[PDB]
């Protein structure tokens, strides 16, 4: 079935605050059609910084991840579980990717935050935004409903699949 | 993974699609559609429709409908090149976060390649096509700009207009770089001397059966019909082998059985697309008789969250917001 | 007049092919096989094989099998720039001097264009495809220098290196310019806007019927079928118009019947070229049950010479000496 | 049916003197298979500087003109008769096509005498050998056969049709 969900901005806490419904004065919104068995997907829909309040690029960027990162937790985590394994049998490897992810994130954000005037690094931002968010999200909704969150690492790993395919075995 | 777009022979339509390979355990899907309220002078899309994943903020695939009037495919080439693999450097910007930044940024195939090009990385060594349906006049004309291809090797990225070859009927991508530096420069022609004409650009099984085949795509069942086909039993350009065509299952290689392969088709036409409305199948091809495939026959293959067959039907992806 | 190459989609083999349109008062034909024996270190080839007439020292069609391993098919553009044709003198080599000349010294097809385009004349104003067999390795590949497209107007010649859209699988020509300079300088573009897409490059009705046929063609007597293919009265593109096709038959023109259209047709693979070998069938298409050209019904019309009815079919041409 | 004919150099008077054979020690040798109305063609087939003789580059291309020109003359002058009509009907037409293959034909032959050292021009020399050689052949038919001889303004205009057709609607 079809789950919505409507993330907030509370701009004084500088937090999310999402709600298990859609209302189109939020600041991000939509929907998770959980799908996949019936027809071998999933639907997500996600529109963000349509509602009342006025956002900030970056805002609405971080938003949208966050109430993706809320309703997809469950399956991030299964996506997860199912990859992992298919790029990663030995430690050793596991050591490669982790230093390298490592080294590369870190170097994404000094350059986001050397390059603040540069319209490129500027929209590396708003990338890296709707991935905080999509964490922040992610992790709400594990802790709300009582599991481990999955940490920035494994976050980053599903997103770095591709990259890691011809990489590893180097 | 493979990939055509294709023109009908009056310029009445042109399709485009991607049947993505890869190992069956990922075949826990989301189709998603975002629309975010960015204003600034510099993007060009801030909305998209593409084939994904749990937890990825890319296609992948890849498989975009972006708000921009580009299309974008993508087939993965390999670097047979050892010595430059070791340029690989974690000081560069990994492919999803460069195919987002020129998604975002570009308004053309040509400004698409040079954003996407910034800090490459060299990992994720991919042929992008770069599809600008703005310069698509049906029953007219296919206008410079309409197609660029893109291909990335480490400390290289090169791209080239290649709108008329698009127009004599086709684009075909299936894991081999056209551009003649790349190909040469990641390995292949040693490749080819030494495993023979598969790695060649122009006589691998499916370069063979799209330069047969593409001229019978007449309209979307036919569209669909290519990007699904498999035939092993049957067609010579296979050698027997059921994963030396469009639409490839290794799960019936009869000695080395493996779950993995053609896992999903995503086609559209510009119609569809000016909507960002694509038609979308989630699973191995059962075309022509083959066998539904079940996970109850690679068992101890981890597929959390997933059923347990696929024999699903191409469904319409839309946003409705 | 139509004009074809098309590659097998394994690279099995390479056919080549041209129909010749103009007033049936030229169907007084002959075939021609020359040998002769210079001795001369700036000679590539002085023997040839071609469909030819009466007192003519060339193809004028054209169709010539040259010694070099050289093919050489053309099909006439128009210029209609007259500020251009002003521009054409006595001083100068006549079109038929050069494409001896070219096809005498020339062993590839860059050094054919370099040859032929000197003292250009202006007069006869053509597409060339200069098709060089010794760089077509059958199974393989079509090396670089497999195809140059040669298009001569008053005081410009271009010509370009075109293998990599025959690898894709053919190379069309109908009367109208490649070349994008040719094009727009010989005022093509003015004519698309006083009277439409019949005289655009990608949409004239042969262009729209090779793009969705040539695929169709498996082996030879498919590649004859397209080649004499006139089908107007059910092929859409035709529009009704018994000249709009492949093998125009402008005598069966409702309302101004006249004696001309295409009225031959020659092909061959490269291992019937390669003993000077063609098939070649002279007269009007009677394919699909067309009627029988009559000189009857154009009594007025000299062809001295000539048979009153053409129903002949294809021969083989060879030398024998 | 096939006409057989032998073109043979005498090198002293200069002439080619033709025979109704097929003989292989002749300067060019070959046959007209008159097979026009069987098959809707004619088949011309030529070898030349094959035979005895040891010939220089021009007299071979000489005797092979004269060749084809003896065997073909009485369908050179049925397709003249045939064409002219097609592209010539003023003679305000005429004139400028006189005028033009006149201008032409007179400066090809300059050139060609100027630039005896020229690769380029020693072939175009070739071909010219070859027209001449068709117009003395052709001529030497009409004689012995008793006609009018084609005048070398025809033997042009022949050669010339496609370079024509484009040219006399300027
Ligand atoms: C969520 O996905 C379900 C699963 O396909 C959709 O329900 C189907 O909708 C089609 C077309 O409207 C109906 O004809 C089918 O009978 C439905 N099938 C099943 C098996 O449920 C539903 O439309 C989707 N909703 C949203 C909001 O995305
Ligand atoms: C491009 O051309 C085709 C006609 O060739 C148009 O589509 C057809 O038009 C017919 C008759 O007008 C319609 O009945 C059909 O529905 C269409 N299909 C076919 C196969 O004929 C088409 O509309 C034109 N497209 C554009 C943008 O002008
Ligand atoms: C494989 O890639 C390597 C690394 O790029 C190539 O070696 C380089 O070649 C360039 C140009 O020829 C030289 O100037 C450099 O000396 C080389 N660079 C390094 C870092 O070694 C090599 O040419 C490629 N191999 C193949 C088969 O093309
Ligand atoms: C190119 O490949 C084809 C085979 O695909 C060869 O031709 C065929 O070979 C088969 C079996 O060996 C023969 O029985 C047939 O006569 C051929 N035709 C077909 C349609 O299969 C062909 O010989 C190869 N050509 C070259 C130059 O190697
Ligand atoms: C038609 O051809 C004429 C003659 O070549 C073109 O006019 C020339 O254009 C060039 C470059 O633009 C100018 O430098 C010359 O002044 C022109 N030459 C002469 C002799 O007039 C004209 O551009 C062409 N027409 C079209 C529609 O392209
Ligand atoms: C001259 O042309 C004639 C006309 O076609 C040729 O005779 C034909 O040859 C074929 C194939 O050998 C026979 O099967 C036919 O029955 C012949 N047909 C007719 C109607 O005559 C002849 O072979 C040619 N000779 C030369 C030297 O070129
Ligand atoms: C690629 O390799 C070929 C064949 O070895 C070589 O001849 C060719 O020039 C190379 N091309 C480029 C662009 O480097
Ligand atoms: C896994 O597969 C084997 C047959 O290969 C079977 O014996 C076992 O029970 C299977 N478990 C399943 C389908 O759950
Ligand atoms: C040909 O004409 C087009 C359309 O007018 C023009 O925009 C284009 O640049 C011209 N191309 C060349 C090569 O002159
Ligand atoms: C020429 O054609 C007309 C019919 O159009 C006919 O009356 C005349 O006799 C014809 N002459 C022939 C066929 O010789
Ligand atoms: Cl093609």
């Amino acid at each position: 079935g079809v789950y919505y969900a409507t993330a907030y901005w509370m701009p004084t806490e500088k937090t999310i605050q999402v709600k298990n419904v859609l209302d189109r004065k939020g600041d991000a919104y939509g929907f998770y059609n959980n799908s996949v068995k019936t027809t071998g997907w999933g639907i997500l829909e996600i529109k963000a910084g349509y509602g009342s309040q006025s956002l900030s690029n970056e805002i609405i960027m971080f938003a949208a991840g966050f109430l993706e990162g809320y309703l997809t937790a469950p399956h991030m985590d299964d996506h997860f579980t199912n990859l992992y394994p298919q790029l990663i049998k030995k430690r050793s490897m596991l050591n490669k990717v982790q230093d390298f992810l490592t080294k590369q994130d870190q170097w994404t954000r000094e350059n986001i935050k050397y390059y603040k005037s540069d319209p490129f690094w500027r929209h590396a931002d708003y990338v890296m935004a709707q991935m905080d968010g999509l964490f922040a999200g992610a992790t709400k909704r594990a802790v709300l409903e009582g599991k481990k969150p999955m940490t920035l690492f494994q976050i980053q790993f599903l997103n770095a699949i591709g990259d890691l395919l011809d990489l590893i075995p180097s | 993974c493979s990939a055509l777009i294709k023109v009908l022979p009056g310029f009445e339509n042109i399709f485009f699609a991607h049947s993505s390979w890869y190992t069956y355990a990922a075949m826990l899907r989301i189709y998603k559609h975002w629309d975010f309220n960015i204003v600034d002078k510099d993007t060009s899309s801030s909305r998209l429709s593409f084939s994904s994943y749990p937890g990825f903020l890319e296609s992948l695939d890849d498989f975009y409908l972006l708000s921009s009037g580009l299309v974008l495919l993508q087939t993965t080439n390999s670097v047979y090149n050892k010595t430059l693999l070791q340029h690989v450097v974690p000081q560069s910007l990994l492919a999803w976060q460069r195919v987002r930044v020129a998604s975002m940024m570009a308004n053309n195939g040509k400004q698409w390649a040079e954003v996407f090009s910034k800090y490459n990385s060299g990992t994720y060594n991919n042929q992008y096509m770069v599809l600008d349906l703005k310069k698509v006049n049906l029953n007219h004309s296919l206008d410079e700009g309409t197609l660029y291809i893109v291909e990335q090797i480490p400390t290289y990225v090169e791209y080239s207009e290649q709108t008329a070859v698009l127009r004599r009927g086709y684009w075909p991508s299936y894991n081999i770089p056209f551009h003649e530096k790349v190909y040469n420069w990641s390995g292949y022609p040693i490749l080819v001397k030494k495993l023979g004409l598969d790695y060649s650009y122009d006589l691998a099984s499916r370069a063979k059966i799209f330069r047969r085949d593409q001229g019978k795509v007449t309209d979307m069942e036919s569209m669909k019909y290519i990007m699904r086909y498999n035939n092993y039993k049957q067609d010579p350009y296979s050698k027997g082998d059921p994963c030396n065509t469009v639409c490839c299952r290794e799960d019936l290689n009869s000695h080395s059985p493996s779950p993995g392969g053609c896992y999903d088709t995503k086609v559209a036409d510009i119609y569809l697309a000016s909507k960002y409305k694509a038609y979308a199948i989630s699973g191995p091809t059962v075309q022509g008789g083959l066998p539904v495939f079940h996970w109850s026959r690679f068992n101890k293959t981890l597929h959390e969250g997933m059923p347990e067959a696929y024999n699903f039907d191409f469904i319409t992806m839309k946003p409705i917001l």
